[PDB]
């Protein structure tokens, strides 16, 4: 994307430099320099032709590289990821016969703008009362990432089902990925062959365990996970699922069946899940009343949950309270005056190596110009563990 | 519509044409009600079905279960 | 929550079960007594050294 | 053309009232 | 929590996440002229003095924007200079449509025949948008409303 | 003959598509 650019290529450029020119290349014996005047139409005819060519012709370069990365290494045009939840159904009575839930059952929240379809047909044995099955948002976008028990309205009615709910937080709903993380996926597979020196970083954060996940190696890193005592020979992998959580001891299991294959012979392998740090912001601000409370809020905590998402965090990395302002303050129609985490306005380093941040609580408290102070507080984990 | 004596053919047969829909629905179904013998009242869920020998099966066929 | 349910608790009963579908159908689960054909009767088995 | 595809039209016709007065 | 792994060989977990480096000829500016023009399909000319690819698309192929073609028949640069007595292949108007390969691609919604050929011969067949049906060109349309960012 | 029955048939046609066009 970041390409030089070969001529100049603008319309009205063209069409001001073509005039200048003329007068140029005669010994001034042209003098209708009005880039509107009378030469207009036949320099704008010029120009028109000039721009639509020259644009192209600008695009020589990138091409080439689009090629490259086409081709040579076929790589997918990212779309988005759609969020995914576990929606459990109750029955009202015990049924002497089987119930069917069937594919594609539609369930919504509480303002029914956000829609989940189930994944497949949910047979829920005579007898029983509840059943789990995984639904599928309708749409790609980071707005679909929502609580638990949030999406419970159904609108098709079945005869004695009595509720819906969703067990989980839906999670990994993703809008799409920008030029660079696309630039990053394609060097990656430029450079992993056999991974030594923090490519176990790359090989399992996004492959082999999902999108979505986290991974941090650690080398010389024994079993007592001590850094004082190195161990050669030894690497250790933290994982973080594609839900957001520590990784599953069956995750553990199916990235250590993967990458046997791929570590030097003699090595061994230590992988454990990951920890996390939960972060509690409180923010003071000043509304330049061009947006409302409301859409301050939410552009706020939209911008803090794309800040705190652990493909945007390096594990074991503190977090800097200057760049958690700066990320407030993108949001813009707003003057911060005071920004507390964990209960104090410094930096807040992580306990160990394999430590990731993820921010769980904040409190809003923003003035206006006539002085209004609106105060909310927004939870946004499930629980201080999950 | 009123389709009259002084009608042309395209047209008698275009008022068949939308006038034949309620027949077509009819077909495959029973219009009216039936007189039966009940052969079997002993219903294993309880729900005080009966099952009937209409004429329409000569007896040959056993029905379904039918509700009070 | 048995206080609470003790509050509403009915006092008739249902000869029928729930069922999810009208075409599905399902059997019987009890084996009950209909009448006494004898209360007490004479009684011998065949089939043996028979 | 469309003057012999009128004229159908006119036979049909009449031929189809010849059916109707043609029946009990 | 922590699960030692010692060094392997071969794993099927592996292999379901394995090769990445894929070398599919997919639309780019590098396989624009993989089709070719059948050597029976063309005529072999001679270079002589007042000469111009404009003159052989304009006798040859009644265009003088045609001239693409020749040249992508005969991997000549234009701007490069064609030395007098070389010898240039000049595609028949004809002898064209026959070097448009017709095959049935499949789709979830059904089978569609689809052309191939070098760009050049497509760009050309389809001047004036005649070729293709007026749904297409409504549906290239429908977004006029272009999402623009402000700074 | 054949050709006129043909043409016969499709005069027919498109006269009772007509009348389909003709009535509300």
């Amino acid at each position: 994307l970041n390409a030089p650019q070969l001529v100049v290529d603008d319309y009205e450029q063209l069409i001001i430099d073509s005039l200048v020119h003329t007068n140029v290349v005669s010994n001034g014996e042209f003098t209708d320099l009005d880039a509107s005047g009378f030469m207009r139409p036949f320099a704008g005819t010029m120009a028109y032709a000039g721009s639509e060519l020259l644009y192209k012709a600008n695009l020589a370069s990138i091409a080439a590289a689009k090629s490259f990365f086409k081709n040579v290494l076929g790589v997918p045009e990212d779309t988005g990821t759609k969020a995914t939840t576990t929606l459990q159904f109750g029955l009202s009575a015990s049924l002497s016969t089987d119930f069917i839930v069937p594919i594609n059952f539609q369930v919504s929240d509480l303002s029914g703008t956000l829609r989940f379809y189930t994944i497949g047909n949910l047979v829920i044995p005579a007898g029983a009362t509840f059943g789990t099955i995984e639904a599928i948002a309708e749409d790609i976008g980071e707005k679909y990432n929502v609580s638990a028990n949030f999406i419970d309205q159904y609108s098709t009615p079945l005869t004695y089902l009595q509720y819906v709910t969703n067990i989980r937080p839906a999670t990994n709903g993703r809008s799409g990925e920008t030029i660079d993380n696309l630039i990053e996926r394609c060097a990656q597979i430029i450079r992993i062959r056999n991974p030594v020196s923090a490519l176990d970083f790359e090989q399992l954060a996004e492959l082999t365990m999902g999108e979505g996940s986290r991974c941090k190696a650690i080398g010389l890193l024994g079993i007592n996970k001590i850094v004082t005592d190195p161990q050669p020979g030894v690497v250790h992998l933290f994982l973080l699922d594609v839900n957001g959580n520590p990784a599953d001891p069956v995750t553990i299991s199916t990235v250590g069946a993967t990458l046997q294959p791929r570590i030097m012979l003699g090595t061994r392998l230590l992988i454990s899940p990951m920890e996390v740090l939960n972060i509690e912001l409180e923010l003071i601000a000043l509304s330049d009343s061009s947006k409302t409370f409301q859409q301050l809020a939410d552009d706020i905590l939209e911008a803090l949950k794309v800040f705190f998402n652990p493909a945007n965090l390096t594990p074991g990395e503190p977090v800097l309270i200057e760049e958690v302002k700066f990320a407030i303050r993108s949001v813009g129609g707003l003057s911060i005056s005071y920004l507390q985490m964990n209960d104090n306005a410094i930096n807040i380093p992580m306990p160990n190596q394999w430590t990731i941040p993820r921010f769980s609580y904040i409190g809003f408290e923003l003035t206006d110009s006539e002085g209004t102070v609106y105060r909310d507080n927004v939870v946004t984990v499930t629980n201080p563990e999950e | 519509m009123i389709v009259d004596e002084f009608s042309s053919v395209y047209e008698c047969l275009l008022y068949c044409y939308k006038m034949v829909k309620r027949s077509e629905q009819l077909n495959g179904r029973r219009v009216f009600p039936i007189l039966s013998v009940v052969t079997n009242n002993n219903d294993p869920e309880g729900r005080r079905r009966v099952k009937i020998a209409d004429p329409l099966f000569g007896n040959l066929i056993e029905s379904n279960w039918i509700r009070p | 929550l048995a206080y609470y349910r003790s509050l509403e608790a009915g006092s008739d009963f249902q000869a029928s079960a729930p069922k999810d579908t009208t075409n599905n159908q399902y059997a019987g689960k009890e084996y009950k007594t209909i009448r006494t054909l004898s209360n007490s009767t004479t009684a011998s088995f065949y089939g043996y050294n028979d | 053309p469309q003057a012999i595809a009128k004229q159908i039209a006119d036979i049909i016709n009449s031929q189809w009232q010849g059916t109707l007065t043609d029946y009990a | 929590t922590t699960q030692e792994f010692l060094s392997k060989n071969k794993t099927i977990e592996s292999e379901l996440l394995d090769l990445l480096i894929k070398p599919n000829t997919d639309d780019s500016i590098l396989t624009r002229n993989k089709q070719a023009i059948a050597d029976r399909d063309l005529f072999d000319i001679e270079w002589e003095p007042g000469q111009s690819l404009n003159k052989l698309a304009t006798e040859y192929l009644g265009d003088s924007f045609a001239w693409q073609i020749i040249a992508d028949a005969n991997g000549i640069d234009p701007t490069k200079e064609i030395d007098i007595g070389a010898g240039l292949k000049v595609p028949d108007q004809k002898a064209l449509e026959n070097s448009i390969k017709k095959f049935i691609v499949n789709s979830p919604t059904g089978k569609q025949l689809i052309s191939d050929a070098k760009q050049s011969i497509l760009n050309l067949i389809g001047v004036g948008d005649s070729n293709t049906e007026f749904s297409k060109t409504l549906k290239d349309c429908i977004g006029k409303v272009v999402n623009f960012s402000f700074d």
